[PDB]
């Protein structure tokens, strides 16, 4: 619990990771993992109303957790290079579990006004969906 | 800060001999000091969170720590270090030229292939 | 002996860190090495050198010509057509050189230090691995925190070619050794790899100590109720 | 050409499995046809027999001669010089090889696939690792369970000399790519190390799964009616 390594948002997971330096045998020391899932019990599969049931099932890849690519920048000799940083990021496209705090998310629902219908614009989140 | 871009901006020189001191160096009102005549200037652009400021003709001596100022309500003020180490410019020019009394002149100017996208 | 025509692909360290992309074309064999010839198709900066005519295999001669030029004509496919109508044969005769296709891109390893190099506390080892790549050129650098070290503190080896899996694909290998004693207080190395067929043309891995495979894992499943939000 | 003759060690795979210690003293380049005659200054009981010169670089030809002497007192610390004579430069040319001293023992390193390859399903990727050895000869071998591997299905590249402080030492690495139904078994796999400083002239390492395996692993429920995160 001393060094955040991944959070992420999407599916809500948080890896932290610390050297133990463990009382006995004290020239050698322990490496610990902790990981920290919180499972919403009535969120759907896909984001919208009326997909599909609530999600029963929920899968998470340490590999895709710990994955970078974004390109950073790199000083070699004196120059300002630009390179990735993985392997696997042949391409959003991920399924999310949770919300965020910080995004929107809206629908669109058809409701009739005396004539003709329109195409009325509904927030799912209230308190992130201010025009601000 | 991008909603204070109003506002008139300076740059610094960190002396840090008695207490801690910015003299100016140039404003953006267009006044620049008196011995950086020549090798400096403050331009605007890229504008709309940023602006540039150029320093060339460096010398072993213009090693410092630098700041930058703005007139707007809350500052932040940001410091840059400015290092220098050994190697040749990649642009290259001559000395000072001379003119003749009333005729045409002509100065070259070079570049490798790294700034040919340019 | 016997006269022979070559030219040679500019090297990839100037390639990419730089750009300035300069050919070559050789011909050995000759004794009599002031009456030669070269011409290539495209010259603009017509001025291709020629330098001193140094020996070879049991003291003959050999001429070279440069002809300069930088990176944006070779990686979008030109063709250069080097010839020799020398009058030491009265036959003249001619060779090219195009950048290479079919090519794929390497994939980046780094692995962290043997577990029974940890005891003695002295110094411990770093390898990095780079493999898949379809031409023959690579370039592989080390980084300590955000500092280059210099090339004269690891040992780098050569690129050879694998069992084939169908296509013919490379490898190459690199190490280095640090002190022990600053990897366990938490210092971080990179290795870098270059290669013509990467899109950004450049790759880093960086690894550390917590970054490594664990000895105790905790893991805790909350189940949430009241919101799907994640503060 | 010149006239120049030098004579070489015996290989060590015939050297430490085999049996055929040969030193061979040879000379190529030579103004003349094939006169030439070879003595040598022990006599332990077998001719130095010859085969027929060869083909070389543009007139020059090559001859040679083997020892046949497979009973080794080279590693006794014998001292075994050759002696040339032919219609040539007429002084007879000398050479003199021996057993080198200050030795060192190699370090031999096994180290485990990367995890990124293992979560991929195809083929995963080992590494042998051995320096700090003090002659520049080694043989790297691998196998399966019991069973040798043939040399056609793994890499290995030449045997370097790496940045040190003062006492020069030399490193060598291979690699082996095995199918990853075969790991997730539970077959086992060795890399084997010949070198001539090592006592019983061997060494062999061995990994698997279950090698950095962790100790321990917690898991906990938190139901409901208790959700007390924190930021
Ligand atoms: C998860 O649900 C969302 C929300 O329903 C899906 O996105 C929406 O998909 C529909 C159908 O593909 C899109 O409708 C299209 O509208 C355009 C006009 O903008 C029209 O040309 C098409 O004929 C069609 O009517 C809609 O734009 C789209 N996006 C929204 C609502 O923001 C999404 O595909 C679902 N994802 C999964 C993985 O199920
Ligand atoms: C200023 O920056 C914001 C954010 O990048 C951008 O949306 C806006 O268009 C920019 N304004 C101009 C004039 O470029
Ligand atoms: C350039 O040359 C002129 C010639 O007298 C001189 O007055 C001037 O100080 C020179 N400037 C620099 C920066 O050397
Ligand atoms: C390049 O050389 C090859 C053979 O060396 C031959 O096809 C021709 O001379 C050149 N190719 C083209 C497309 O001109
Ligand atoms: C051994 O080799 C050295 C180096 O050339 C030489 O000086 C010496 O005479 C040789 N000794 C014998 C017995 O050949």
């Amino acid at each position: 619990e001393r060094i955040v390594l991944v959070d992420n948002k999407c599916k809500c997971a948080r890896i932290t990771s610390r050297i133990i330096r463990s009382s006995e045998d004290p020239n050698e020391d322990i490496v610990e993992r902790n990981i920290r899932i919180i499972v919403p019990l009535n969120n759907r599969e896909n984001i919208s109303d009326p997909t599909s049931p609530l999600r029963t099932r929920f899968v998470y890849h340490l590999s895709d957790l710990c994955k970078k690519c974004d390109p950073t920048e790199v000083e070699l000799d004196n120059q300002i290079v630009t390179a990735t940083q993985s392997n696997i990021c042949d391409e959003a496209t991920e399924t999310c579990y949770t919300y965020d705090r910080n995004k929107c998310y809206t629908a669109v629902v058809p409701l009739v006004y005396g004539g003709e219908t329109k195409m009325v614009e509904t927030a799912l989140t209230p308190d992130a969906c201010y025009p601000d | 800060n991008r909603k204070e871009s109003k506002s008139i901006k300076y740059w610094c020189l960190w002396e840090g001999a008695q207490n801690g001191r910015c003299p100016l160096l140039v404003d953006s009102e267009g006044w620049v000091k008196a011995q950086y005549e020549g090798r400096l200037s403050l331009l605007e652009e890229p504008g709309n969170g940023t602006f540039t400021v150029i320093l060339n003709q460096l010398t072993s001596r213009d090693a410092g720590f630098y700041w930058c100022l703005t007139n707007g309500d809350t500052l932040w003020r940001t410091t840059v270090e400015i290092k220098i180490i050994e190697g040749e410019p990649n642009l290259k020019v001559p000395g000072n030229v001379t003119a003749v009394l009333g005729e045409t002149l002509k100065v070259p100017c070079h570049f490798p292939c790294k700034f040919s996208s340019y | 002996c016997h006269p022979r025509l070559s030219l040679h692909r500019p090297a990839l360290e100037d390639l990419l860190l730089g750009s300035e992309a300069n050919l070559t074309c050789t011909l050995t064999g000759l004794r009599d090495a002031s009456g030669a010839t070269f011409t290539w198709t495209p010259s603009s900066g017509k001025s291709a050198v020629q330098g001193p005519p140094e020996r070879d295999l049991c003291g003959c001669y050999s001429v070279s010509s440069v002809l300069p030029g930088c990176a944006q004509p070779w990686n979008h496919g030109e063709t250069f057509t080097c010839t020799a109508a020398h009058p030491e044969l009265k036959t003249p005769l001619t060779a090219n050189i195009t950048k290479s296709g079919n090519t794929f891109r390497p994939e980046v390893h780094l692995l962290p230090p043997p577990s029974e190099e940890l005891a003695l506390n002295e110094l411990v080892t770093l390898t990095c691995l780079a493999r898949g790549f379809s031409p023959k050129d690579v370039l592989v650098r080390w980084l300590q925190g955000s500092q280059e070290l210099p090339r004269e503190k690891y040992l780098t080896w050569a690129s050879r070619q694998e069992p084939s899996q169908g296509t013919t694909t490379y490898a190459v290998t690199s190490i280095l050794r640090v002190a022990a004693e600053d990897w366990k207080k938490g210092e971080t190395f990179s290795c870098m790899v270059g290669h013509e067929a990467l899109p950004l043309a450049f790759t880093q891995k960086t690894i550390d100590r917590l970054a490594g495979k664990p000895t105790h894992i905790n893991v805790s499943v909350v189940m949430a109720e009241a919101d799907g939000t994640c503060y």
